[PDB]
């Protein structure tokens, strides 16, 4: 009947359908990540699944350190994600060269989301089937999370999640914050925040993990980066 | 079928459709007759008497001259007729500019058809729902002539012709009366020829007509409403019984 | 008989000779067995017994073997009404069938339904052909009134099985009935040998045991997988006219037949 | 019954006089000399408590009574719909004085657009089976009709006039506190609950509600406690219940659809 | 297969069904009236809605302006109406600065209409559904009154109307009109029609607005007067609603 | 039950209406409520927010936005077709009016520009409109205060007091019964809340809303002091603590 | 049954009905002397609640001929090719009684315009009554049979039905004028009571042309606002109360602020 094979057609009840399919096309990986702030930092974890035994696991990654003091963790299939991470690695030249200093995260989500808005008014491109999560350590407002989406409803969560297990993680997280009545997490050490995060989520869904089945990102001030299999026993050491 | 909803496809009989559907639009319009005597041309119209709220100070006018030795008449729909009239008179005054010489009538007539050929060929475009005809004299000669044009983009040279409602009654009529065995000479018989030709349509209303004629030496002359009203009567004067 | 088996209330398949769950099956123990067992409380509170349930999830879970099985414990009549096999192109006659069965169920004293693939009822209506979609609600809406009208019985229970939950959003039909909506599982790796212990029985096979089976059963977590592996692993000991299974055929079976159970 | 219904302090009155009073007291209508009415119509959104009121009237009418929901009319073989409809009104006048109930007509009672089909054209003449009966050459003085619908602004005006529907009635919205306090007291009082009775803590909330959701919350709250190997009473920790009656959160198309 | 999905298609019956489906849009719009008479032209209006919490008091809707000479009345869509007048207000000034005098009203509409024809064929685009009225004064033709049509054909009328139920309003104008009216014969006429063919019985001052052209400039050109409410609520009570 | 003409937006039906602009407005309803009132000295704007996940920092988003120091806006409808609309708007305030007339626009010559951003959507096919309907409030020295509305069809009204979104017909009924033509400012705020009470769910505090006003000069916001006539804004939005106390009455 | 004193509201229409009906029956000799034609049946269109069916039950009370009725869609039938049989077995029952009026209240169920994608037996039985009225043997049937049909809006139908030769008149039943609306009050009121110091034209002029049947609703309802209080008699202010009310809700959903235009 139409109404579905095109983007720019409203249904008579108001809701269009094609983006809603893309909102649903994120979780073809069966992956679920997690982000959480600190006192001066922020961290992001990411589940891994490399079932076949011929992939150099070092290069498979849904992480893209776009520049200094910025990070990003994606859902949706990988190829669309590279097609977004590139544009991020392009603007951070421009905003620096054009306006002088480095991009804050909030703008970088605001800018990027307008681009995926413009692909809900015309058939230039299809909309990317991604929903991606930037992190940083701001020079003014401090650590920050922002949760983009295809259509372009970005917001700043204090500590959020994604994947097919959002309802569950949505349950236990907010239970934690009300046991202390605080948005962020204390205990400065970005190291020790990992031990907080991972144990908060193994018990959430209920499965123990190895070192060769996760990847993590850490957001200190002055730099963002990734880490290999160091610090993979203190969660059970004590 | 589906072969008739565009301009860039052929039916299996070989003929396109959106063009000759225009010939059904022009059939829905008013008459437009023309005749050439030995040394003078005439032109008619099936003007309407619609209602008593159009300003008598400005009667409408199918006819519209483009230069002092050429005129034009049409039928179909007026909006798409307004354009090529303005692309015509523009083109003529350019030919006076570039060449220091007025227009041969044949050159003009191939410009209006030279647009009715592109406005059907290249899609993204609708044709001109109008047929027209040209009338006048070449410079420096008395050679009379009128040319017809139609949205397929072809130009002919009739000696007498009509377009629109009950044209079929008329184009057979003048064949029964007009003929090259005896070409008329001056105005009062070319007009006495024509004013009777309209009568298949006019149903005896003389507030429903206008008329013009043609001069040599780049002139024209219009005509009045009583200056036909007598000609309404000499043509009826024969109709005693 | 005309339509369905009805199980004569006693054909006693084992609801526990199965590698399913204990929590869910005990969640169902509430809504069915407790009143029919123990009306002294719902009476004491005056609440009417419950109105049906949904069991989402895709197959392999055994979301129909438990149903008739627990029905066999209590002893009601188990039937079908697959909505894929209920639709009829004519204007009515999709609702007539609904009207027959609520009546014909009551022709029997107890009776319980097993609808399946009920998304055929609950469609998004993206086509919006009003000659059709005006009727799709017409037969659907008749269900809503045929199901809970004057029927004050404690025998006529309802079930609806619906793979692909939440595909329906013309109406979620939430308020009132559907007193449970069970959070269905999939077969966990622990449950594999809980399941393989089921079908392996009634065999003389020199054991045919292994811990290399859940790894083989990883991602092939559907009950048909185990039913069929025990099938074809049974067909390989006879491939050479042997006398008893070897567990390598199991390590061969699930490894080499979950292929179709993972690609298509 | 009536006493089983809660806050219909207004609506309850109009039909128990438009139905019961005539057959018990009609000589006084004509003691003026007028013809009384024949049809009514009950339009309000679902759960507002309409289909059950007639069931109260069913218990107390001392007349006949007929139940036909609008989907029951149609069949595949045309022509039989109307004769079924004709079979109704003849049955009524036979077992007179009688009345009729319908629980939904929006599948029928519509605007009568310009049809170009068989489906959309055959539904219409069903509706015509009503009009030629309710006012034609052959009419009577014993039948009355109780229509129904979840909403009434589309069904054709030719059905909506006097002679047909002399008295149609509205229903409340879902945000009107007075009756809400009246329902919880009604339903809860029909059975035994706790002394710790925080029901004057729930009414005050801004949320919109029906008479249907209330049957859900107070039942499924009666579920969780009876499920607790308990006997009667419902604990004041039914805060699960009210928040469990938040279906907007359970609508992803009301969560991640338009944006 | 019926011939309406695009406006670049003649029908086999010889017609363009999309354009008729635009000329019917104005029927949804609000009434507009103009009368031509001795002293100067008058116009009227009727707002489609007359509710409470929106001010139609200082905010004119149906009566924009194009120059101190010329003023119009508007109907139809609103988004496809502003851009026309925001073109007309340009073309006039771009006729002034080059020729150092004012505009003749005939050229404007001739230039404002032939663009609507442009949005009829060349492209798969909407035709602007609007039915302006033109009111103004030029020296070569004196007082003037034209009318448009989203096809692109105009007409020089004496006193006509458009919008809801004009077909009846004309009948209330055809027979009870006199050319020698000065001003107020047209006023009590005009305001009597809208009183007859309305939707509701209010006729409140907010519901309608007037305007005027007048040659009362004693050898100066012309004046306008777009009436505030205090000049039109006092006149209808001064006229006998 | 519509067919064959809502498919696009460039085919007039025989009835004589365009296809899906009528259906864009259907979402405008399904968005959250909104309102705005014209006083004799100021204008107000207000919306709630049903923030889906409470973990969201609701302060980051802002229903209300800036256009000038003197003009402000709000929608009732789709979100992401707003936060781009404003940058496409205030970019026009500069290049169109300011840099060729020196100073900032009035409201209507800033609203008329918004429309020409809108109608450029409904010009062709397969290019949708904006799923929003706005209202604008501002002030000038020529005619003073005004309260306008903007629809996706390019049209733009004026108003005096209005609501839109879900609680549109219900609210606008109440406003007709709780309004005067010669009232003051502060009572207007005492209306909008209890108007906003009409179609509220969840909480009602100052955290779960955002409302703004306009009025007399607020030169404390200026920061560039030392000039006689370089006067400061007529715009400021009210803090939750500045609202949560007003709610106490 | 009802009578002509009760169908007040007009005379021009009803004075055109027996222009075709009563005259040929009683007095065809002048019309055979004049000897020109025989004008057959009639159609009467109008909005609902106007008195269409009412005139058709009265006329039977004042006819002296036989008056056959078919209500809405009792000719469309399940099996095939007997709907026609249900028709041609009708008219043969008429000609037994040579003066025979028939009546069919509504035709928009049957006589709607034809298409091919759908509409079967109904578009067939219409395609033989259309024969019976003006065919060879229809010329025989054309002698004395007369027809009345009462649609609601006629643009739907074919022209062949309302084509003359068989439909010689097409009457309009529009909603009335003030005095027409004013009288039928009395025709629905005279039973009532010694109504006390009352006018009824000042209230009709309040209610502009809505319909006729609505007026039967205000009067019956007005007594009901007096019936509750055991106030057997009737008031004035109860009337302009009710008529001001029952049309309000009819003027309630007419509003809309879409306004994509002007
Ligand atoms: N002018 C009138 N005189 C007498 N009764 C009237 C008049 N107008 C309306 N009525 C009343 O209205 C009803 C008749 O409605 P009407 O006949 O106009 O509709 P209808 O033609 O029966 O509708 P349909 O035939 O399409 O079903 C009767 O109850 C009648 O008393
Ligand atoms: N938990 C289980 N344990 C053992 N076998 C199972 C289990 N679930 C399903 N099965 C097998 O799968 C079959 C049931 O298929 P099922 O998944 O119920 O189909 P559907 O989901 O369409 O009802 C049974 O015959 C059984 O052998
Ligand atoms: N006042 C009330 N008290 C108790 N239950 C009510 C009340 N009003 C409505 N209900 C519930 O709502 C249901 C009726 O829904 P309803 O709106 O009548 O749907 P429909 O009209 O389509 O049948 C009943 O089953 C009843 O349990």
């Amino acid at each position: 009947a139409g109404y579905d094979r095109h983007i720019t057609i409203f249904s008579p009840e108001g809701r269009l359908y094609q983006v809603e399919y893309a909102f649903k096309a994120t979780n073809q990986t069966n992956i679920n990540s997690l982000a959480v702030r600190g006192k001066d930092c922020t961290v992001v974890i990411s589940q891994k699944k490399v079932p076949d035994k011929l992939l150099d696991p070092t290069t498979v990654s849904y992480i893209f350190c776009i520049s200094r003091t910025i990070g990003m963790v994606v859902n949706g299939p990988i190829p669309d994600a590279r097609n977004a991470a590139l544009r991020a690695k392009a603007e951070a030249a421009e905003f620096r060269y054009k306006y002088g200093y480095d991009m804050p995260c909030d703008v970088l989500a605001k800018r990027m989301a307008n681009l995926s808005q413009i692909y809900t008014q015309r058939a230039y491109m299809r909309p990317l089937g991604v929903i991606l999560t930037f992190v940083s350590v701001d020079e003014e407002l401090g650590p920050s999370i922002y949760k983009t989406d295809p259509a372009g409803y970005y917001v700043g969560y204090k500590a959020t999640a994604t994947g097919p297990k959002q309802q569950e993680i949505t349950t236990n997280l907010e239970n934690h914050f009300k046991k202390s009545k605080i948005d962020h997490i204390n205990e400065e050490s970005w190291e020790k925040v990992v031990e907080f995060a991972i144990t908060h989520m193994i018990d959430a869904l209920g499965t123990e993990f190895s070192k060769n089945d996760l990847e993590v990102g850490v957001a200190t001030k002055d730099k963002f980066f990734t880490l290999s299999a160091e610090n993979i026993e203190e969660r059970l050491v004590a | 079928s589906g072969y008739d909803r565009a301009l860039s496809i052929f039916s299996p009989d070989g003929h396109i459709f959106q063009v000759e559907y225009a010939l059904e639009a022009v059939k829905r319009g008013t008459c437009a007759v023309g005749v050439k005597g030995k040394n003078c041309v005439v032109l008619g119209c099936e003007r309407r008497s619609t209602l008593k709220l159009q300003d008598t100070r400005i009667t409408p006018s199918k006819v519209s001259k483009i230069d002092s030795h050429v005129v034009l008449s049409f039928s179909g729909l007026n909006a798409d007729s307004r354009i090529l009239i303005e692309k015509a008179r523009v083109e003529a005054q350019s030919h006076r500019l570039t060449l220091e010489d007025p227009v041969t009538v044949e050159y003009l007539t191939r410009y209006v058809a030279g647009v009715q050929q592109r406005y059907t060929q290249s899609g993204g475009v609708r044709p001109f729902g109008v047929s027209t005809l040209i009338a006048g004299f070449d410079p420096r000669d008395d050679e009379p002539k009128l040319y017809q044009t139609e949205p397929s983009g072809i130009y002919s040279s009739w000696s007498a012709q009509t377009i629109g409602r009950n044209s079929k009654t008329v184009r057979e009529f003048l064949e029964k009366n007009y003929d090259r065995k005896e070409p008329p000479a001056t105005v009062e018989e070319c007009v006495k020829l024509t004013v009777r030709s309209l009568l298949e349509v006019v149903q005896t209303g003389a507030k429903n007509i206008e008329i013009t004629v043609v001069k040599p030496d780049s002139d024209i002359v219009a005509l009045s409403s009583e200056e036909i009203n007598q000609y309404v009567t000499q043509i009826e004067q024969e109709k005693q019984e | 008989l005309v339509y369905n088996m009805t199980s004569f209330e006693q054909g006693e398949i084992t609801f526990d000779g199965i590698g399913g769950l204990t929590e869910q099956i005990r969640e169902l123990r509430e809504v069915i067995e407790l009143p029919l067992k123990n009306p002294e409380i719902f009476q004491r509170v005056g609440i009417k017994p419950p109105k049906g349930v949904l069991l989402y999830g895709p197959p392999g879970t055994g979301k129909t073997l438990l149903a008739k099985a627990v029905a066999a414990t209590i002893g009601a009549n188990f039937i079908f009404s697959p909505a894929s096999g209920i639709v009829d192109k004519y204007i009515g006659e999709s609702a007539r069938i609904i009207r027959e069965m609520f009546a014909y169920a009551k022709e029997h004293e107890p009776c319980i339904i097993f609808m399946d693939e009920v998304d055929a009822i609950g469609g998004r209506r993206f086509s919006e052909g009003t000659s059709a979609d005006r009727e799709i609600q017409r037969t659907l809406m008749e269900l809503l009134t045929q199901m809970d009208g004057f029927d004050n019985l404690g025998q006529t229970k309802i079930i609806m099985a619906t793979n692909r939950p939440d595909t329906l959003d013309p109406a979620l039909l939430r308020p009132g009935r559907l007193d449970r909506k069970v959070e269905i599982p999939l077969p966990n790796e622990a449950g594999r040998l809980e399941i393989f212990k089921i079908h392996t029985a009634k065999v003389k096979k020199t054991g045919e045991f292994d811990f290399e089976a859940a790894v083989k059963m990883s991602d092939g977590f559907n009950g048909a997988d185990i039913r069929n592996c025990a099938t074809e692993a049974g067909f390989f000991a006879i491939r050479d006219d042997r006398d008893h299974i070897n567990p390598d055929d199991l390590m061969k079976a699930v490894r080499k037949v979950a292929e179709v159970k993972k690609l298509e | 019954t009536y006493a089983d219904v809660g806050g219909l302090d207004m609506q309850k009155q109009e039909i128990r006089e438009a139905v019961e009073l005539p057959l018990v007291q009609a000589d006084l209508y004509e003691q003026i000399g007028i013809d009384p009415p024949r049809g009514v119509l009950l339009y309000g959104p679902p759960g507002t408590g309409k289909t059950m009121l007639v069931k109260a009237v069913a218990n107390s009418t001392k007349a006949a009574f007929i139940r036909v929901n609008g989907s029951e009319f149609v069949h595949k073989y045309l022509g039989e719909g109307p004769r079924m409809v004709r079979d109704v009104f003849r049955l009524a006048r036979e077992n007179a004085p009688s009345i009729i109930f319908i629980d939904e007509v929006d599948s029928i009672a519509t605007k009568r657009f310009d049809a170009q089909t068989g489906s959309d054209r055959e539904v219409q003449r069903i509706l015509i089976e009503l009009l030629t009966q309710m006012d034609g050459f052959d009419q009577s003085t014993n039948v009355k009709v109780i229509m129904a619908t979840n909403r009434a602004d589309t069904l054709d005006p030719a059905l909506l006039r006097p002679g047909r529907l002399d008295r149609k009635i509205e229903f409340p919205s879902l945000r009107d506190r007075r009756e809400r306090r009246l329902i919880f007291g009604t339903i809860a009082s029909k059975m035994s609950l706790a002394p710790e009775a925080d029901l004057d803590s729930l009414i005050i909330r801004n949320d919109s509600l029906s008479g249907a959701v209330i049957a859900a919350i107070m039942q499924e709250a009666g579920l969780r406690a009876v499920r607790k190997n308990r006997y009667v009473i419902l604990q004041s920790d039914l805060e699960e219940a009210y928040a469990t009656q938040v279906k907007t959160d359970n609508t992803v198309d009301k969560f991640d659809f338009y944006k | 297969r019926r011939y309406d999905s695009r406006t670049t298609i003649f029908s086999p019956e010889g017609r363009l069904y999309q354009v008729e489906y635009a000329l019917e849009s104005i029927s949804h719009a609000g009434t507009a009236i103009g009368i031509m008479a001795s002293d100067g032209i008058v116009l009227a209006a009727e707002r489609k809605v007359t509710s409470t919490l929106l001010e139609q008091d200082t905010s004119t809707e149906k009566l924009y302006k194009l120059n101190d000479k010329i003023a119009v009345a508007v109907a139809g869509l609103t988004a496809d109406a502003e851009i026309l007048i925001n073109t007309a207000r340009i073309h006039a000034q771009n006729y002034l600065k080059t020729y150092n005098e004012d505009i003749p009203v005939e050229i404007l509409v001739r230039r404002l209409s032939d663009i609507k024809q442009g949005y009829t064929q060349h492209g798969g685009l909407r035709p602007f559904g609007v039915s302006f009225i033109y009111a103004g004064y030029d020296d070569r033709y004196g007082y003037q009154l034209y009318t448009s049509n989203p096809s692109g054909n105009y007409t020089g009328w004496k006193a006509i109307s458009v919008g809801a139920n004009t077909s009846a309003a004309q009948t209330l104008l055809q027979m009870d009109y006199k050319d020698d009216m000065k001003v107020d014969d047209a006023i009590e006429l005009a305001l009597k029609t809208l009183s007859k063919t309305t939707d509701s019985s209010a006729l409140t001052y907010d519901r309608l607005e007037f305007a005027t052209i007048r040659k009362g400039a004693n050898d100066g050109e012309v004046y306008q007067k777009i009436f505030k409410p205090q000049e039109i609520k006092d006149i209808l009570v001064k006229t006998g609603i | 039950m519509t067919d064959r003409y809502s498919f696009s937006l460039t085919t007039f039906s025989p009835s004589g209406k365009l296809g899906q602009i009528d259906y864009a407005l259907t979402a405008v309803k399904q968005g959250v409520t909104s309102l705005g009132i014209k006083a004799t000295n100021g204008v107000v704007i207000a919306t709630e927010k049903k923030s889906s996940s409470p973990l969201a920092m609701s302060e980051t988003l802002s229903k209300v936005s800036l256009l000038t120091p003197d003009i402000g806006a709000v929608y009732s409808g789709m979100g992401p077709d707003y936060r781009v609309l404003v940058d496409k708007s205030r970019k026009v305030a500069h290049t169109s009016y300011k840099r060729i007339y020196g100073e900032y626009p009035p409201t209507k010559l800033l609203v008329s520009e918004v429309a020409k951003i809108m109608q450029e959507a409904t010009q062709s096919g397969g290019v949708r409109p904006f799923g929003v309907s706005l209202l604008i409030a501002g002030h000038d020295e020529f005619n003073g205060f005004s309260l306008y509305q903007v629809d996706p069809s390019g049209s733009y009204f004026p108003w005096k007091a209005t609501a839109i979104g879900k609680g549109s017909v219900a609210a606008k009924t109440f406003l007709e019964k709780r309004w005067n033509d010669e009232l003051e400012l502060e009572d207007a705020i005492h209306i909008a809340l209890l108007t906003l009470k009409e179609s509220v769910e969840g909480e009602f505090n100052g955290d779960t809303i955002e409302l703004a006003i306009i009025g007399d000069e607020n030169p404390d916001l200026l920061g560039y002091t030392g000039i006689p006539t370089d006067k400061g804004p007529r715009f400021r939005k009210l803090t939750s603590q500045e609202i949560n106390d007003r709610l106490e009455a | 049954d009802s009578t002509y004193d009760m169908v007040g509201g007009l005379t021009k229409q009803i004075k055109e009905i027996k222009e075709v009906i009563e005259l040929p029956v009683k007095h065809p000799e002048l019309f055979e002397s004049l000897g020109i034609a025989q004008p057959k049946g009639v159609i009467l269109y109008g909005p609902p609640g106007t008195g269409k069916t009412l005139l058709a039950r009265a006329v039977a009370h004042h006819t002296d001929c036989k008056f056959i009725r078919v209500s809405g869609a009792e000719l469309v039938q399940k099996y095939i090719g007997e709907g026609s049989r249900m028709v041609r077995e009708l008219f043969v029952m008429a000609r037994e009684h040579a003066p025979s009026i028939i009546f069919m209240d509504e035709i928009d169920s049957i006589g709607s315009t034809r298409v091919e994608g759908s509409g079967g037996g109904d578009s067939e039985v219409q395609r033989t009554m259309l024969e019976l009225l003006n065919q060879l043997d229809g010329f025989e049937t054309s002698k004395n049979i007369k027809i009345i049909m009462a649609t609601n809006r006629l643009d739907i139908l074919d022209p062949a039905l309302l084509r003359p030769g068989r439909i010689d008149r097409k009457i309009e039943f529009p909603p009335p004028s003030v005095a027409a609306r004013a009288e039928i009050l009395r025709i629905h009121s005279r039973k009532m009571n010694l109504t006390r110091g009352i006018n009824l034209r000042k209230v009709a002029e309040k209610m502009n042309g809505c319909s006729g049947a609505d007026v039967k609703g205000v009067c019956t309802e007005a007594g009901m606002y007096a019936l509750r209080e055991r106030r057997i008699h009737v008031t004035q202010e109860d009337f302009e109360l009710a008529v001001g009310k029952v049309m309000n809700k009819n003027q309630e959903t007419a509003i809309s602020v879409a306004k994509l235009f002007k």
